[PDB]
């Protein structure tokens, strides 16, 4: 049901992850 | 089809014996003709001795006498014979060699002659096509002093493959129609046994035979006017060469057949391959090669790739694993699937279900969330990529009963 949103994360660390 | 029987299954088979030399060009050192000379025939009646006289013509069919003649039909009311150059005496050595390119067993060798037959002259058989020749039988008046070899040596469990000297059939006197004939197992001690004698296995083996006239008989007077005419009144002239035998395929052909390359094969059957049927065909490795036996067929059988490999390899490890019924490898396996017989999904796919495991696309990538899911691998059935804490579905897409996302990408759902 609910799916993971991707704007939610914070990536200022974990920088080169982000998709 | 005696390859197998009433119902589909194999057996072993054995192809017919022959005349192994019908029709064969038999390879000579000599011919008369080229270029053209006179030859003489010598009758004899009581006191006298009676000569006509002929040209050996090459370039004339009608007075030409080729080697093609050793092997054609035999009419014994139109003979043909091959004929010599006149007085190749000693040590010339003129041959006659049939090259078979293909183990048979040779069970004879006959020639009958024109001329009257050699003083001296060895049957010889070769196992490795050209190159080693070993002697069969030697015919001499003089064995000790022409072959080495002693008169009539017996033949004995000792050494079986005696070749024996003989002044047997040696006899100047049947002027023409002079027949000499090699069996190979006449008095050999284990004949009766054969089929269970490996030396006789052997001794009647052979890919070649060559005939060779060593010396020829000459009369007690040849007059000193006759100078011209003696010398051309002695030559080897043969009408018939045979060499009785059968094909050596193992169990695998009942023909042999001429092929692609217009050079002798089996016609190889139970899914062998090679000219001896002594290997597995393309793609029929799963169990090793074997000479088809009275009880067994042994027909080598076809490895399982699902449709995905176009070659495969054998392999006793896996072999020996399964009861020894299969050891076949898959090769280079196509569509993403790997495995032995390609019958599971390529490390990080899946397999479509519905399609069936032999189709095209029977394996769906992974496809994994790349944040949601610790690895890229899935389950090879189902899909399920490895999920991480308090993630569910099966990409890893959604935090799971009892769970809410949070704000970090390493650990993405918490409670
Ligand atoms: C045994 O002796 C025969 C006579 O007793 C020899 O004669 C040969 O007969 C052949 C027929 O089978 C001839 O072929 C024909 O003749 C010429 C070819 O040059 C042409 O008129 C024809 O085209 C041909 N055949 C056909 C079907 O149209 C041979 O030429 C002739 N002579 C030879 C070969 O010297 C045989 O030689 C001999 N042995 C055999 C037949 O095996
Ligand atoms: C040997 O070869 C052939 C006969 O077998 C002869 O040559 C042919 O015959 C004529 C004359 O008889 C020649 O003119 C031709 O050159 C040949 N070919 C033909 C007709 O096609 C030749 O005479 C014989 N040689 C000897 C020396 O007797
Ligand atoms: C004729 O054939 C004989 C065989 O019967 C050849 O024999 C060779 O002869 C010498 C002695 O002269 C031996 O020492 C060799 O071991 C023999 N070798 C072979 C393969 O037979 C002989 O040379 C021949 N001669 C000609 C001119 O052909
Ligand atoms: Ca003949």
């Amino acid at each position: 049901m609910p799916t993971l949103d991707m704007a939610l994360f914070d990536w200022t660390d974990y920088e080169d992850l982000k998709p | 089809d005696p390859c197998s029987d009433e119902n589909g299954h194999p057996r072993r088979c054995i192809p017919d014996f022959v005349n192994a030399a019908f029709g064969k060009d038999v390879r000579v050192s000599s011919t008369c003709g080229r270029p053209p000379a006179r030859y003489c025939v010598v009758s004899e009646r009581g006191e006298e001795r009676l000569r006509s006289c002929h040209l050996c013509n090459a370039s004339d069919p009608k007075k030409a006498h080729p080697p093609a003649f050793l092997t054609d039909l035999n009419n014994p009311h139109n003979l043909t014979c091959w004929q010599s150059e006149n007085y190749l005496q000693f040590p010339h050595n003129v041959t006659l060699t049939l090259s078979l390119g293909k183990k048979f067993e040779v069970t004879y060798v006959s020639l009958q002659f024109c001329s009257p037959r050699p003083e001296s002259m060895a049957i010889y058989k070769s196992m490795d096509y050209g190159r080693t020749w070993v002697p069969f039988q030697f015919y001499s008046t003089q064995c000790r002093k022409m072959y080495n070899r002693p008169h009539r040596a017996p033949i004995t469990k000792q050494n079986e493959q005696e070749a024996v000297c003989t002044d047997s059939h040696t006899d100047m006197r049947p002027l023409s129609g002079g027949l000499i004939a090699f069996s190979t197992l006449d008095g050999r001690p284990s004949a009766h046994d054969f089929d269970n004698s490996p030396v006789l296995q052997d001794w009647v083996t052979a890919t070649d035979i060559r005939v060779a006239f060593s010396r020829l008989h000459t009369f007690g007077d040849e007059n000193e006017d006759d100078s011209e005419l003696a010398r051309d009144s002695y030559f080897y002239a043969v009408s018939d060469l045979q060499v009785g035998g059968r094909c050596k395929c193992n169990g695998h052909a009942a023909r042999c057949v001429r092929d692609r390359d217009d050079s002798l094969v089996c016609d190889c059957r139970h899914n062998t391959a090679g000219p001896e049927c002594d290997r597995c065909k393309p793609f029929h490795y799963d169990r090793p090669w074997q000479r088809a036996t009275a009880r067994e067929a042994n027909e080598c059988v076809a490895c399982n790739c699902n449709l995905h490999a176009r070659r495969c390899r054998f392999n006793m490890e896996l072999y020996k694993l399964s009861g020894r019924k299969s050891g076949g490898v898959c090769l280079n396996c196509r569509h993403n699937t790997a495995g032995r017989h390609c019958h599971y999904c390529k490390e990080g796919y899946y397999r479509d279900m519905g399609k069936p495991i032999t189709h095209r696309k029977a394996c769906k990538a992974c496809d994994c969330h790349p944040v949601g899911a610790a690895g890229k691998t899935c389950n090879q059935t189902t899909g399920q990529c490895p999920c991480k804490d308090g993630v569910t579905g099966i990409t890893c897409n959604r935090c799971a009963k009892g769970y809410q996302q949070s704000r970090s990408p390493i650990a993405p759902c918490i409670k």
